[PDB]
């Protein structure tokens, strides 16, 4: 899971 | 332990994370010098790149 609010 | 905060581009606290989500996000490069983190402990956001001047070694790691 990306980081939440980096990558859209 | 979960005590993990960022700030996103758009201004957005992110977090409770723990240490080894922190760590995982910045070996997959993720998290650049000026992304905005702190501890929930901590006295305010700072940038990645002067936290870790601060803590002497990226503060995820193992000390």
């Amino acid at each position: 899971r990306p980081p939440p609010g980096l990558t859209n | 332990a979960r005590k993990w905060f960022y700030k996103d581009p758009q201004g957005e606290i992110q977090g409770p994370f723990t240490t080894q989500e922190m760590a995982e996000w910045f070996q997959a490069g993720y998290f650049s010098m000026s992304l905005l983190v702190k501890r929930g402990c901590d006295e305010g956001f700072q940038p990645l790149g002067e936290v870790i001047k601060m803590w002497g070694r990226v503060p995820f790691a193992p000390g």
